[PDB]
RNA sequence: UCUUAAGGUAGCCAAAUGCCUCGUCAUCUAAUUAGUGACGCGCAUGAAUGGAUUAACGAGAUUCCCACUGUCCCUAUCUAC
RNA sequence: CAGUCAAGCGUUCAUAGCGACAUUGCUUUUUGAUUCUUCGAUGUCGGCUCUUCCUAUCAUACCGAAGCAGAAUUCGGUAAGCGUUGGAUUGUUCACCCACUAAUAGGGAACGUGAGCUGGGUUUAGACCGUCGUGAGACAGGUUAGUUUUACCCUACUGAU
RNA sequence: GGGCGUGUGGCGUAGUCGAGCGCGCUCCCUUAGCAUGGGAGAGGUCUCCGGUUCGAUUCCGGACUCGUCCGCCA
């Protein structure tokens, strides 16, 4: 995450390491994004920097509009499908990765969301939780 | 502002001083050697830089 | 009065907050200048309530809320739905929402007469809102958004809308909402209007970054002088 | 040459050798600090570890997101029979130490407590302690000047307490003992509240209380001799690596001709002795009282012990601490539970507790139901139930 | 005109043949001393020293894509000997 | 890699920051020079793994100076406590880009580390091309294929009597 | 990476400290074609920026750019 987050996350695990594939879930034309860093990741010997849901990526449009392709622009994972724990005990997960396209501030490139986002990330970025049309 | 006297009392502590050349010690006004053992107590001093 | 404020940065006012006639509710973890904005300007005749729903931050998205009543998402938990009875008067009914899109804020656009829903909800929950509300319910999108309520500003005096809407969506929306619109930006040109501010009959608040002839277009149609 | 990219180091050299610990009692290498103000009360309580559950409370934190919701958290419980008081030791303070002088018992000695005395119990005459009850019933003449002894000297005091192990569903039979420092008032008092004392119980409540920040010394689970990649958490050598994968690569450079000491190697993994601090107590149960696992909220009188009883130890009839997270050690362990070496504030230390619901489900699987009537309120009758 | 008889024709190329060289342009990628397509004063290509092309075939050498996975993030567990 | 001198630069002003013409050093992560040791043999590239050390400090702690208003930055001191990454290409060390980060500092330990691995390169015997040679053959020119042995002893280290 | 040199009009190229020609084409005239030729055109921040000079392409310093040459291991 790092600039544009509205307060604190807790930790989720980790489930969107670099060169994972996930949906794009918004209505810019792009159909994938491919995640290429995450924003506020640590340094490690041999570690990949891994992705949660709420987190701030760096990614690649794999699939889609030319002129979405061939170039990196900040991404939002708003769909894990790796389980996590909440801070009420409840083990919880998607069934797919999908994220949306953003500026380095964090609002969106497009301008709706089709399927479920997560409650850890629309209280984190304000403008997924106003495109967004159910929020679990 | 805050007052004549009273930038002079309290420049007469922040920026009445020299300067050691060798070891950039803050030193008295009217000293001629350093009083630090590093640079050898040497005699190369120079004024505080001024504003203005 | 256009209020400016801001969510510790946050310029999106609508996200954090949920303003009617009778009552206005904002989210917990507040700074003292947002909490002393509507203190302010609401004064002690609206009580100004504390709130968070489902866990989250977040309110003015997940709830839908009129002069009559309140509609909250099934997830908001019995301590909050407890706290909202208490806490607000017993006019308004507050009544918890079984439905799949669940973010009623960004579903729903209302005034006090008349209200814009998603295409697609439930029939239990249009009736639900027919009820509860007291008011009438037309299934419409506003130029394809089909979040009308993250797209929609709209008060009884009148309604500000998407930028980028169809003229002719826009006199179809103003005969059958029986208010004026203006297709309009707020916080610096951002689209989400819904989001980006509250407004009732006599108050509106929006980021500090909307600028002066967007705050006068505002005033203006909202007829706050 | 030099390392071409940079790492921390695998484990922690503070905690070596990994040795096997001398006993399975882990001893308490240090005692809250005394101040001769507070009324005489022990500083330390041996229990042992029962197992682990969960609880749902309410978290007061104000200004975390999670303020004034539930969350539910994994505590431990210690089974804690009132400990029983035989024995008192004074230290003076030489210029090499601490050194014990003298050390005065109790008169009745229980079978649980002479048990520690013998290896072969069971072919015995059991002569123990039998000439120093001898010593015992004149009036006071070997007694009091041992303890006018401890007066005059040793500035400190020390309690020799053993546990009821009769009183758990452990069959061991054979008691432990050990020293517990006392810390309030002066030397007098300390040994007049000790001769007091001699052949009574104390309770786990007289010593501690709710919302308290404690420690827990225990020797940790053994498992035997293990290699590098486990013992110490080495990276795993490639898939194509001849004569083995488990294994640190390089052992050392040729200058210094020697294997360092830090160089992580195969050897013992756990049974050695560890203190963990800062954990909370959440409840001081009694024994003597049904409903132990409800709180305010719940009120379904339903003890600690879940269904079933603990997994590999049994049941809770006596008093226990439930207490935060994880602590050393297995089940079946004897743990010695210590009072905090300083005073935290922390606005975590400090957060006041009150539970709201404690899961009394079967551990030993996927468990449904809390209590037994609940499982047949829920299933109806059987074939069994007539 | 010389040298020494004739001076590289048709084709092909940074090719398994190009030192400089990680040649220049395009494409492939977020990023390519790799790959491919072009260019050619080619250290030192070239016509049975065989040149160019080529379907099918290859436990031949090389690049990319889909599927797939403990190769890896980051390790854990089980069986037999 | 670091001094000393100070013509100059720096609006003005040698020395905030620099600094010519000179001249004094330190280092042994460069490359040479030499040939002392080893030719009845000390396994010669790079990578992976792992520990420790040095400071000529990239970041973090506390400070001094400024051509330090703030923000950002630069020079310097005590400091090695603590960290110093994920990738595309290449066998590479090196390099060059993409990106994250507080930062992506430099080095040593028989140019650490092959009875620890690997074998892409180099460096046998097969084979192709170009140039050279009448030829056999040559080429730090290019290409492809090519067996990586032994610990049960002593010490050291890790654990156990 | 370093060394060594280099840079002029739209294009090519000449210049001793006192920016010129050709070509392209701007125009007009010229002509039985197998369409030429004549006369007048414009055009540079001399790679750039400083200093010396009275003035530098012309002298010099710095930077930029291009061309060359020499360079790693076993
Ligand atoms: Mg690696
Ligand atoms: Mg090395
Ligand atoms: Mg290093
Ligand atoms: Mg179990
Ligand atoms: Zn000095």
């Amino acid at each position: 995450s790092g600039n544009g987050a509205q307060g604190t996350k807790f930790r989720i695990s980790l489930g969107l390491p670099v060169g994972a594939i996930m949906n794009c879930a918004d209505n810019s034309g792009a159909r994938n994004l491919y995640i290429i860093a995450v924003k506020g990741s640590g340094s490690r010997l041999n570690r990949l920097p891994a992705a949660s849901l709420g987190d701030m990526v760096m990614a690649t449009v794999k699939k889609g509009k030319p002129e979405l392709r061939k170039k990196v622009m900040p991404a939002i994972v708003v769909r894990q499908a790796k389980s996590w724990r909440r801070r009420d005990g409840v083990f919880l997960y998607f069934e797919d990765n999908a994220g949306v396209i953003a500026n380095p501030k964090g609002e969106m490139k497009g301008s709706a969301i089709t399927g479920p986002v997560g409650k850890e990330c629309a209280d984190l970025w304000p403008r997924v939780a106003s495109n967004s049309g159910v929020v679990v | 502002i805050i007052e004549p006297s009273l930038k002079a009392l309290a420049s007469k502590y922040n920026c009445d001083k020299s300067v050691c050349r060798k070891c950039y010690a803050r030193l008295p006004p009217r000293a001629t050697n350093c009083r630090k053992r590093k640079c050898g107590h040497t005699n190369q001093l120079r004024p505080k830089k001024k504003l203005k | 009065m256009a209020t400016r404020t801001q969510f510790e940065n946050s310029n999106e006012i609508g996200v954090f907050s949920k303003l009617t006639n009778t009552y206005c509710l904002v989210a917990v973890g507040g700074s003292e200048n947002f909490y002393s904005a509507f203190e302010a300007e609401l004064g002690d005749a609206i009580p100004i309530v504390h709130t968070t729903i489902a866990g989250t931050r977040i309110i003015g998205r997940m709830t839908a809320g009129n002069r009559r009543g309140l509609l909250v998402p099934t997830q908001t938990t019995d301590q909050e739905l407890q706290h909202l009875r208490n806490s607000l008067p017993d006019s308004v009914k507050i009544q918890r929402v079984e439905e799949r899109l669940s973010a009623l804020g960004n579903v729903i656009c209302c005034n006090d007469y008349v209200a814009l829903v998603h295409p697609d909800i439930d029939r239990e929950t249009e009736e639900l809102i027919s009820d509860v509300l007291g008011v009438e319910v037309f299934r419409q999108t506003i130029s394809g958004n089909i979040l009308v309520g993250s797209y929609c500003s709209l008060s009884n005096q009148g309604g500000l809308v998407h930028p980028q809407t169809s003229v002719q969506d826009q006199e179809e929306l103003s005969s059958l909402l029986q208010v004026p619109l203006v297709a309009g930006t707020v916080n610096r040109g951002s689209s989400v209007v819904g989001a980006g501010m509250v407004v009732n009959d006599y108050l509106a608040v929006t980021g500090l970054d909307t600028t002066a002839p967007e705050l006068s277009v505002i005033e203006s149609i909202f007829r706050l002088q | 040459s030099h390392r071409k990219y940079e790492a921390p180091r695998h484990g922690h050299l503070g905690f070596l050798p990994r040795k096997r610990a001398a006993s399975i009692r882990a001893r308490v290498k240090a005692f809250p600090k005394d101040d001769r103000s507070k009324p005489v009360a022990l500083t330390s309580f041996l229990g042992y570890k029962a197992g682990m559950t969960t609880i749902v409370r309410d978290l007061d934190r104000p200004g975390s997101k999670f303020h004034k919701r539930e969350v539910v958290e994994a505590v431990t419980v210690v089974d804690t029979p009132p400990v029983v008081v035989v024995g008192v030791v004074g230290y003076v303070e030489t210029p090499r130490g601490l050194r014990s002088l003298t050390t005065v018992w109790a008169e009745h000695l229980s079978d649980e407590v002479k048990r520690r005395f013998y290896k072969n119990w069971y072919k015995s005459k059991k002569k123990a302690f039998t000439k120093y009850s001898a010593k015992y019933a004149q009036d006071g003449a070997g007694i009091e000047r041992e303890l006018a002894r401890i007066k005059k000297y040793a500035s400190v005091v020390r309690v020799l307490v053993h546990t009821q192990i009769r009183k758990t569903p452990l069959a061991q039979k054979k008691a432990h003992l050990a020293e517990i420092q006392l810390n309030g008032g002066s030397i007098s008092e300390k040994v007049d509240w000790a001769r007091e004392h001699f052949e009574k119980t104390v309770a786990v409540d007289s010593v501690f209380e709710q919302n308290e920040m404690i420690d827990a010394i225990a020797v940790t689970k053994g498992h035997g001799f293990e290699g590098v990649t486990h013992r110490w958490g080495t990276k795993k050598l490639p898939r194509k690596t001849h004569r083995g994968l488990r294994k640190v690569a390089c052992i050392g450079a040729w200058h210094p001709a020697h294997v360092m000491w830090s160089v992580a190697r195969a050897g013992q993994r756990g049974y050695h002795s560890r203190t963990s601090i800062n954990h909370k107590i959440y409840r001081v149960g009694k024994g003597d009282d049904e409903a132990n696992g409800a709180t305010s909220f719940d009120r379904t009188k339903k003890t600690i012990t879940p269904m079933g009883g603990f997994v590999h130890y049994g049941e809770i009839k006596n008093d226990f601490i439930m207490v935060k997270g994880c602590i050393p050690g297995n089940r079946k362990r004897i743990v010695t539970l210590r009072k905090s070496l300083y005073t935290n504030t922390s606005r975590k230390a400090l957060e006041e507790v009150s539970l709201k619901w404690i899961d009394t489900a079967s551990k030993f699987g996927k468990g449904r139901f809390q209590t037994p009537a609940e499982k047949h309120a829920f299933m109806g009758t059987l074939k069994k139930d007539l």
